C-alpha cells in the first residue's frame, strides 16, 4: 500500500499550503545553511528553499513551477487542488475501482469543465489600461497575501503599469508589457502612504561626486561606457611603472592631459551624464565636477539592459568616442531625498517614454517590507495575462468558482453511463477544499457557512432561466455577518487565463501520481 | 538644571500621557465595557488584551518592592 | 523569537524608549492567547479581536493625552 | 551558404585599435573591415542583379561564423 502512504507524505505538506492561500496565510521563516533568512508568503518560492525527500513530491513541485513561469498567478490553486484530488481518489483506489479508470474519469471530466469555463464569464476587460480599470484586476492579486495594504498598494501598482504601456487598442501582434518592466526597491523609514510611483529605474546609491544633480534642460544625453576611466594604454599588460624620478613628471602630467582632453570632447557633444560600469580613477572625478557631468556607476549588467530600452543609449567598448547615433536621451534626472536618504533617481517627462518603471516602498516593519516585495512580483505577472489568450474574460473568485462547478459536473455525472460516474462525482467533491480552507482558517464553523454555500448556488426558482443572486461567494468575515455576501460589491474576480491554466496543470499533476504504483530509490 | 532637562524632552514632542499605570488602567477598563457591546468571540478576546496590559504596572511594583497583589486591587478601586 | 528582537531595535532607534516594555507586552499578550488554542478558537478572530482593541485604544489615547496651546495655557505656562 | 567571416577579426595575440582623432578612426578600422567589405559589397550586388524586381521573394545568408555590428544596419535596410 505504498500508493496510500505516498498520499500521506503529500498530506504532511498539504496542510502547509492550506495555511498559505487566503488572507489568513503567513510567510514561513527558513534559515539557509549559509546563514541567510529568506521570508516570503508565496508557497511556490518556499518550495525552492525546502529539502524534498520523497521523489513523488517533486512531481508537484515541478508542476507548481509551471504556474509561476507562464501565468505567474494561481500557484496555491495548483498545489492545493492536486493534493485534494489524491484524497478523493484514495477512497476510489480502496473501493476497488482501478486507477486506470480513475485517470480516464478525470480526462472526461476535464473536457467537460473546460467547455463550461467559457459560459461562466460575467464581465470582460476592455484592456483600456486605465488607472481605475486596473484596480479590479490587481485587488484580488494583493488579496490573500497581505491584509490592510490592498487599498494603498492598488494605486501604486496600477500607476506604474500605465507608465510603461503606450497608447494602443485592438492590437495584439506586437507585445508591450514584459516581466522586467516593474522593479521593486525598498528603503528603511516612512510608511505606505508616503510611497510614490517613479516612471523609471530608481538608484539608491550615491553619485560619488560634488555634482548632486543635472539641470532642467530637455533631452539630457546619457552615455554608457564599459571601459573604466583611465589613460589609454595597451590592452595587453600595460602596467604603469616608474623607473626613475624623471619619468614621474611625464607620466603624472600625461594622465592629466589625456583624460582632460577626452572629457572635453564628451562635454562639447552635450553629454551631461557618463555611465561607467567599471571602476573610476581619482583624477577622473576631478574633471567631471568642473564640466558638470553626473557620475553614475552600474556594475550590474542586468540593470544596464533595462536602461537601454528607455533613453536608447548603447554601451561603448572604447573610451573617448561619443558617437551621437548610439547616445540616449532622458527628459529630466534629479537627486531627491526619499525615505530619509538622498538618492539619485531616474525618471522622464514626456518624450522617450520609458518601458521600465520602479516603485519605491517605505515602511517601519522589515518583515512586512520583504513580503510586499514578493507580493508585487505576483501582481506583475497579472498584467501579462491581459494578452490575446483570453485576457479580457474573467470569472468570479473568492470561492464562487469552485462551488459553482459542483452543480455542473454532477449534472454531467448521471448523463454519462458506465463506470465513469465514480470518478466524475469525486472530481466535483474535490473542489470543496477551497471553500472549506477559507472557512476553517477564518474561524467560521463548518456546520454554518458550508451548508449556506451549497444553498447559495442551488435554489428553486419558478422558471427555466436562472435568477436571484448567482454572485454569492465565500466570505472571510473577521468582524460580523449573517450568511454570505455578494462578490460584486468588492469586485473580486479571477481571470480566465489563470483559472483555466491552473486546472490542466493540477489535473496532469494528480494523473502522474495516481499512475505510479511503484517507486524505486537508491541511497547516495 | 534639573528643571530644564525635564521640560527639554517635552519640548521636542508635546504629546504626552499620564504615566505610572494611570493611562494603562484606563485603557484596560474601557475595553472591557466596549467588549460588552460587541457580540461574538471578540468579546472574550478584547478582555484578554485588557488583562495583558496589567503586566506593565505589575513588574514596576515588584521591582520597586511594592506588592503587585495589593496595588492591583487598591488602584482599580479608586480608578 | 527574533521578531521580538527586531521590533526592539526599531523601538530603540526611531524612539529610544520602551525597548523592554514592548517585549513584555508582546509576550504577556501571547500568554493570554495560550488557553484560546486549546479551546479550538482559530487565530483569525484572535487577531481581529486585538486589532479592534488597538484601534479603539489609539482613539482613547488621543482623548486621554492632553495637548493644549491657546486654551487656558500658552507656550510657557504649560511647561 | 557563406563560409567567410562577416565579423571583425583580431591578431592571434591580444591587440586593439585605439584612435585619438577622427582621421585615425577610418584608418585603423579599415584593417578589420577590409575582409568584411570585400565580401559584403559583392553580396549586396547579388540582390540588385537577382531578386531585385521580383516580388514575394527573399534572400537568406547562413554565415556559420559571427556577425559584426556594422553589417546589422545594412541587412535591416535590405
Amino acid at each position: 500500500g505504498q500508493i496510500i502512504k505516498s498520499i500521506a507524505a503529500i498530506r504532511e505538506l498539504h496542510q502547509m499550503c492550506l495555511t498559505s492561500m487566503g488572507p489568513c496565510g503567513r510567510n514561513k521563516i527558513i534559515v539557509n545553511h549559509l546563514g541567510k533568512i529568506i521570508i516570503t508568503n508565496d508557497a511556490a518560492t518556499m518550495l525552492r528553499e525546502l529539502d524534498i525527500v520523497h521523489p513523488a513530491v517533486k512531481v508537484l513541485v515541478m508542476a507548481t513551477e509551471q504556474q509561476k513561469i507562464d501565468m505567474g498567478d494561481g500557484t496555491n490553486l495548483v498545489m492545493i487542488l492536486a493534493g485534494e484530488l489524491l484524497n478523493v481518489s484514495e477512497k476510489l483506489i480502496s473501493m476497488g475501482l482501478s486507477a486506470v479508470e480513475i485517470i480516464q474519469g478525470y480526462n472526461m471530466a476535464r473536457k467537460f469543465t473546460l467547455k463550461e469555463l467559457d459560459e461562466m464569464v460575467v464581465g470582460e476587460i476592455t484592456d483600456k489600461n486605465d488607472k481605475n480599470e486596473l484596480l479590479k484586476m490587481i485587488k484580488p492579486v494583493i488579496s490573500s497575501k497581505k491584509y490592510g495594504s490592498e487599498d494603498i498598494l492598488s494605486e501604486l501598482v496600477s500607476e506604474a503599469v500605465s507608465h510603461v504601456l503606450p497608447v494602443a487598442q485592438q492590437a495584439g501582434e506586437i507585445p508591450y508589457f514584459n516581466v522586467d518592466s516593474i522593479r521593486v526597491v525598498k528603503i528603511m523609514g516612512g510608511s505606505l502612504s508616503n510611497s510614490t510611483v517613479i516612471k523609471g529605474m530608481v538608484f539608491n546609491r550615491e553619485p560619488e561626486g560634488h555634482v548632486k544633480s543635472l539641470s532642467e534642460d530637455k533631452k539630457h544625453k546619457v552615455a554608457v561606457f564599459t571601459c573604466p576611466l583611465d589613460i589609454a594604454n595597451t590592452e595587453t599588460k600595460g602596467t604603469v611603472l616608474l623607473h626613475n624620478a624623471q619619468e614621474m613628471l611625464d607620466f603624472s602630467k600625461g594622465e592629466e592631459k589625456q583624460i582632460d582632453a577626452m572629457m572635453k570632447e564628451i562635454a562639447d557633444m552635450g553629454v551631461e551624464c557618463i555611465v561607467a560600469g567599471a571602476g573610476v580613477g581619482e583624477l577622473a572625478l576631478h574633471y567631471l565636477n568642473r564640466y558638470g557631468i553626473l557620475v553614475l556607476k552600474v556594475p550590474s549588467k542586468f540593470e544596464l539592459r533595462r536602461l537601454c530600452r528607455v533613453c536608447g543609449a548603447t554601451p561603448l567598448p572604447r573610451l573617448g568616442a561619443p558617437t551621437p547615433e548610439e547616445l540616449g536621451l532622458v527628459e529630466t534626472v534629479k537627486t531627491m531625498e526619499i525615505g530619509g536618504d538622498r538618492v539619485t533617481v531616474f525618471k522622464q517627462e514626456q518624450g522617450e517614454i520609458s518601458r521600465t518603471s520602479t516603485i519605491i516602498l517605505r515602511g517601519a516593519t522589515q518583515n512586512n517590507l520583504d513580503d510586499i516585495e514578493r507580493a508585487i512580483d505576483d501582481g506583475v505577472a497579472a498584467v501579462k495575462g491581459l494578452m490575446k489568450p483570453s485576457g479580457g474574460k474573467l470569472l468570479p473568485g473568492a470561492g464562487a468558482t469552485e462551488i459553482e462547478l459542483i452543480s455542473r459536473i454532477t449534472k454531467y455525472g448521471e448523463r454519462t453511463p458506465g463506470l465513469l460516474q465514480l470518478a466524475i462525482k469525486q472530481f466535483a467533491v474535490a473542489f470543496e477544499v477551497v471553500p472549506r480552507t477559507l472557512a476553517e482558517t477564518a474561524g467560521l464553523d463548518v456546520n454554518e457557512v458550508l451548508p449556506n454555500l451549497y444553498a447559495a448556488h442551488n435554489v428553486t426558482e419558478p422558471g427555466a432561466v436562472k435568477t436571484d443572486h448567482l454572485y454569492k461567494g465565500v466570505d472571510i468575515d473577521g468582524e460580523s455577518d449573517e450568511g454570505v455576501k455578494d462578490i460584486r460589491e468588492e469586485n473580486i474576480y479571477d481571470m480566465l487565463a489563470t483559472k483555466k491554466f491552473a486546472i490542466n496543470v493540477a489535473t496532469e499533476a494528480a494523473t502522474t501520481v495516481l499512475s505510479i504504483d511503484q517507486i524505486i530509490m537508491a541511497k547516495k | 538644571h534639573d528643571a530644564i532637562m525635564i521640560v527639554k524632552r517635552a519640548l521636542q514632542n508635546k504629546l504626552i500621557v499620564a504615566g505610572g499605570g494611570a493611562t494603562e488602567m484606563e485603557v484596560s477598563k474601557c475595553l472591557r465595557d466596549y467588549s460588552k457591546t460587541i457580540a461574538g468571540k471578540q468579546q472574550m478576546i478584547i478582555n484578554a488584551f485588557a488583562k495583558a496590559l496589567e503586566v506593565i504596572p505589575r513588574q514596576l511594583c515588584e521591582n520597586a518592592g511594592f506588592d503587585a497583589i495589593e496595588i492591583l486591587n487598591k488602584l482599580r478601586l479608586a480608578h | 523569537a527574533k521578531t521580538l528582537v527586531d521590533i526592539s531595535r526599531a523601538q530603540d532607534a526611531e524612539v529610544g524608549d520602551g525597548t523592554t516594555s514592548v517585549t513584555i507586552l508582546a509576550g504577556e499578550l501571547m500568554k493570554e492567547a495560550k488557553p484560546f488554542l486549546e479551546e479550538g478558537i482559530s487565530s483569525h478572530l484572535i487577531m481581529k479581536g486585538y486589532r479592534k482593541a488597538v484601534s479603539l485604544a489609539v482613539e482613547k489615547i488621543n482623548e486621554l493625552a492632553v495637548d493644549i496651546t491657546s486654551e487656558k495655557s500658552s507656550g510657557r505656562e504649560l511647561l | 551558404i557563406l563560409n567567410v567571416s562577416l565579423e571583425y577579426e583580431k591578431t592571434e595575440v591580444n591587440s586593439g585599435f585605439f584612435y585619438s582623432s577622427a582621421d585615425q578612426r577610418d584608418k585603423l578600422a579599415a584593417s578589420e573591415r577590409k575582409f568584411v567589405d570585400a565580401k559584403l559589397k559583392k553580396i549586396i550586388d547579388l540582390k540588385n542583379e537577382v531578386c531585385g524586381m521580383d516580388p514575394d521573394k527573399g534572400f537568406v545568408i547562413i554565415n556559420q561564423k559571427g556577425i559584426d555590428p556594422m553589417s546589422l544596419d545594412v541587412f535591416a535596410k535590405h
